[PDB]
């Protein structure tokens, strides 16, 4: 917006008193309006080059680079939060699986836990004879987990756990009826 | 950038110009005012377009810079040369690194050399060595039987041959291929998952594909280079790269894919018999090599697919095709792959 | 090393500065890079500069223009009259006043123990500068017999021996000796006879001395900037 | 203040010294318009100038 | 990538000529050419602005989303108090650039105001903001440093800065910013030996961690500064590594196999008159410090101990010998050496 | 490195005066002070006990040899 400053010095910068309908001032102010609007747009353009301050189209460009695609009616703030969370996903532990379930079902108040049967392997000394422990075999074995879920689910949640669980661990999924009643 | 267009900018300029003065009322084509405002608005439009393009370029550049995810350069070709001697060697012979290998086939004048020192044991009749193309890019992907000369000059050498077509030479990484590897990075930030294991195995640039085969308490990573082999150095490197990504406490093993080595002999009839020669044979052989060496892990080989691929070269010039070694499709398992053996063509 | 420093003027632009100094507006980006300026390079007032004092400059702020400037090859017409006075004062040197009490050593010019130091009235040693300095040095040279000064055989004059007869010949000898003594000074561009007369005992004469011009002294002193001595070992 | 060409003409006609803004001159961005005195008899050049 | 001034002007002239033939003078000094030149200069300046914005976005856009601020170099600034002998008898004016300084050789830094200030008549003391002329931490002067004004009126009783300045900073390099980001990203990793070791090390009282891997079991060796592992610290490590361990894998925590080495030494000395308790205890303290400084995998090389004991004094200490230490005590990675009973005999 | 260590040992022994005893630990510290980080451990393959020198005696270097590991 240095258009008047860098303009030819002899040209008038001010609407002349002698004529309220001075065409020179009209042309100059028109061009100046467009110069200042382009400067404003160029100053506001910085917000599009940052993930923090990006908006619709450029934010979609960022999500396409990160691999995360906008959902139906998904605004910018929730979308960028979802991208940031997707980058920072903990994986390979019970807490991660529990969060993945709770974030594929609707809510947090549901009971969800992971059972590890290898804790109940029957050792000679410590394990009680008629106790909770069982003899080692196929199910009571390391690299095995059984996930108990306190609500209804699509079968596809199994595939979500396949995305989170560590490689080499057999998965079983237990629906518990006692929550839904 | 709001992506304005020329017509709106010109209309806004003309409207303001009219509003500032009632004297100016001639904005027809060919007028001075209209031309000046048109030029200004056109330049503004070009500024906006280029600003949008530069912002797109800046987003790609900041993605590259933030993670230091540098884009893959061209890879130089490499492969295995076999050698035979006159008689079983009486002694430990030597072949130093930089020993050059060349080919008398003028169609493939590229040069190769050893990057490693070699020796042979007493009472051995042949040896295998790995050689790298001196020149980078696709030029070092010579067919089988090309390399037949050794520049060491040693007398005990009877003959030299590359038993298989080289396929490891490649140009700069494509835009979509780079974009797909970055998605794998993002997924593999969680270290202990199957996709993270696959990324760590793929972290080595030499590795082409990986199939992670999963069992209870055991992981088997089937990996291969762009030729279908898996050298011990490459296996060790994959292992070292997987130390950071593999889950703790679970057994892991790295092994080479179940490579199948399809030899082909094709009898092809030609309608225009003048066109018969060495050029057409070599072109057909090249097409077959490119078809087979583009098969991925677990791609079945379908004889009719190969038939259409050969016949689409020229559907008029080529009359009929017949295979003298293949009669039924080949099933490839998940951990398997197909690669071209000797490719031969008889023109009739 | 020396560089030009520019004060931001009212509603100035970087392009105008570049045109003014480099003779082309293309160097404005170099001027920005060297001064480390953000996009609003020359803000209207200090309220805008408060937003980013490091990276912005307001009116009355000093910019640096890295062009190798040198005080020689500068048009004397620009130099202020006071600056020219100080420059010629430096050129012609400052020295301790010894030719005070003109009457006394004018009454006894040929003898020794004739001149002495004096005070400036402010409890510091008296000092003669510029024309007063040249007067002091020319008087002292004329009055000093040649060869009497230690470490300087040729400094002085032979007038103590020219107290001869009253004829034009001795007049011419005196005139030639005086012209030699005046020419001996490096700062004296030339000297020449004006008029003389003989009144029996008494001889009388007068001379005209043209010291080096303002232009030459200015050029000499501004050249001396390269060395930084600013002193006279003639 | 930045007085206009009419304001400067009024000030000078009233025998008042004024300074007018000027752009892109080699020395400074300002100059002295006139050396007029308070005595407003412009016909008399001794008293006025 | 971008147009420039000459290209923009040329295209403007070409488009103007194409639009109409009524204008054909495009020489220097022409109104029309001047107007196009001005528009071209503005567009070039907007191009440079876009270049600056994109150069900032390339190196700061993505990382900024994760709450990571790059430290910009700043001028140290703060408030100072100016006290008057009496209420002001007229409106005092302090122009911008008014310099404040300190009467010490420890702080030659000069501070100036960047804005005009006014003190009303009724006032008796007014506070103003001053900015250090130099960027860096050199401007972070302590409390009571600024105590002089170089262009103040005699009515001032005293100048004083009521708090130490701390806003001066040095620019953080790009490589350090990338290193912090990459560190954070690595810390997001879980269920690996490296991540387990990291998460154990973040615990306050943990000094050294070795992770030993077996098929279906993980055991963690930890120790404090003393080589010991308290039950409470063990429980803390377990509770912190509940989040870290892989699913379906067993994790155990154990102390480091400490080995206390007892060293009885016989030190020959030259100056018999300097033989006393203090020298004995000094030598013993040196030996104990050397033994306790050893890390988990560090083997006790007896020759280096002899070097250290002789380097206590090159002429006083004459000769050394040990009866307990006959050969170097090699230890595994999970076995730390610590100081046991120490005795020194002066001969 | 071998030649530097050998030189240091020669200079140490050939600086001994009349009736200076040779003390193996002194020689150990002299060798190890060349670089205390780079040099790890030192062992002598021909010397096991200090050497007493009488008033009319002196020590001088015979063949000096060093094996780097």
């Amino acid at each position: 917006a240095n258009f008047l400053k860098n303009l030819h010095p002899l040209l008038r910068r001010d609407r002349n008193k002698k004529d309220n309908q001075d065409p020179n001032f009209a042309l100059i102010d028109a061009l100046n309006e467009e110069m200042n609007q382009v400067e404003k747009d160029a100053i506001e353009s910085k917000l599009q080059s940052s993930l923090k301050t990006s908006t619709s189209e450029y934010l979609d460009k960022f999500g396409d680079w990160f691999g995360v695609y906008r959902k139906t009616d998904e605004k910018d703030d929730v979308y960028r939060a979802r991208i940031i969370k997707y980058l920072l996903l903990k994986r390979g532990t019970n807490n991660a699986i529990i969060d993945a379930i709770k974030d594929y079902l609707g809510r947090d108040d549901i009971d969800v836990s992971v059972y590890e049967p290898f804790t109940n392997i029957f050792y000679t000394n410590k394990s009680h004879l008629n106790g909770e422990d069982h003899l080692m075999g196929y199910y009571y074995r390391f690299a095995v987990i059984n996930v108990s879920i306190g609500d209804y689910f699509p079968v596809e949640i199994i595939d979500v756990i396949n995305e989170f669980k560590p490689a080499g661990v057999t998965l079983y999924v237990t629906y518990d009826g006692a929550s839904t009643i | 950038m709001k992506t304005r267009k020329l017509t709106n900018i010109l209309s806004k300029l003309i409207d303001k110009t009219m509003a500032g003065t009632s004297k100016i009322t001639d904005f027809t084509p060919g007028s001075a005012s209209r031309s000046l405002l048109e030029a200004v608005s056109l330049e503004i439009e070009q500024f906006y377009i280029l600003t949008k393009e530069n912002i797109d370029w800046g987003i790609q550049e900041g993605i590259i810079e933030a993670f230091d995810f540098q884009k893959r350069q061209s890879k130089r070709a490499y492969g295995d040369v076999t050698i035979q001697f006159y008689q079983p060697l009486d002694m430990r012979m030597y072949i130093p690194a930089g020993t050059t290998f060349t080919s008398t086939r003028q169609e493939y004048p590229q040069q190769f050399e050893t990057l490693v020192d070699y020796y042979a044991e007493p009472d051995s009749t042949e040896i295998v060595v790995e050689v790298y193309c001196k020149e980078t890019g696709v030029a070092g992907n010579v067919p089988e039987g090309t390399i037949n000369t050794i520049a060491s000059g040693s007398s005990l050498i009877r003959s030299v041959n590359n038993e298989y077509s080289f396929n490891t030479g490649t140009k700069e990484e494509s835009q979509e291929d780079f974009k797909r590897r970055f998605h794998s990075f993002v997924e593999s930030r969680g270290r202990a998952t199957n996709k993270s294991v696959r990324y760590g195995a793929l972290q080595i640039p030499d590795v082409e594909g990986v199939y992670v085969y999963e069992e209870t308490g055991h992981i088997t990573v089937f990996a291969h280079d762009r030729n279908g082999n898996l050298s011990d150095t490459l296996k060790e490197d994959i292992i070292d790269a997987l130390q950071d990504y593999r889950p703790s406490g679970i057994m892991l093993d790295v092994t080479g894919v179940e490579k199948e080595e399809v030899n082909v002999s094709a009898t092809v009839t030609i309608s225009n018999k003048s066109r018969i020669g060495d050029t057409l044979q070599k072109h057909i052989e090249s097409v077959i090599r490119s078809y087979l060496n583009n098969l991925k892990t677990s791609d079945d080989l379908i004889i009719t697919d190969l038939i259409q691929a050969i016949m689409n070269i020229d559907d008029v010039l080529i009359y009929d095709v017949s295979f003298d070694n293949l009669d039924e499709n080949i099933i490839v398992p998940p951990q398997g792959i197909i690669r071209a053996g000797e490719i031969k063509v008889e023109l009739k | 090393m020396r560089f030009k420093k520019h004060v931001v003027q009212h509603e100035e632009t970087m392009q105008a500065i570049a045109q003014r100094y480099y003779g082309d507006v293309s160097y404005w980006i170099d001027l920005v890079e060297h001064n480390n300026l953000k996009y609003p390079y020359l803000v209207e007032t200090d309220e805008e500069k408060m937003k980013d004092p490091e990276r912005l400059a307001s009116t009355g702020d000093t910019l640096i223009i890295p062009i190798e400037s040198d005080l020689t090859d500068v048009s004397a017409k620009e130099i202020n009259s006071r600056d020219k006075d100080v420059l010629v004062e430096l050129a012609l040197g400052r020295d301790l006043n010894i030719t005070a009490d003109e009457k006394y050593f004018n009454e006894h010019g040929t003898s020794d123990n004739i001149l002495a130091f004096s005070t400036n009235g402010n409890g510091d040693l008296d000092t003669v500068k510029g024309i007063d300095n040249m007067k002091q040095q020319l008087q002292a040279r004329l009055l000093t017999p040649r060869g009497s000064l230690m470490l300087h055989p040729n400094y002085g004059s032979d007038l103590h021996n020219l107290f001869g007869l009253n004829i034009p010949e001795q007049a011419t000898l005196i005139e030639m000796e005086v012209l030699r003594t005046l020419t001996s000074d490096n700062r004296v561009k030339s000297a020449n006879l004006i008029d003389w007369k003989i009144q029996g005992n008494v001889y009388s004469g007068q001379f005209s001395v043209e010291i080096k011009s303002v232009e030459e002294s200015i050029n000499f002193v501004l050249g001396q900037d390269e060395e930084g001595i600013f002193a006279l070992f003639e | 203040q930045i007085y206009e060409s009419i304001d400067l003409d009024e000030l000078n006609e009233n025998g008042i010294i004024s300074i007018e803004f000027v752009r892109n001159r080699t020395n400074t961005f300002f100059r002295i318009v006139d050396d007029v005195t308070t005595f407003n008899d412009k016909s008399d050049p001794v008293k006025a100038e």
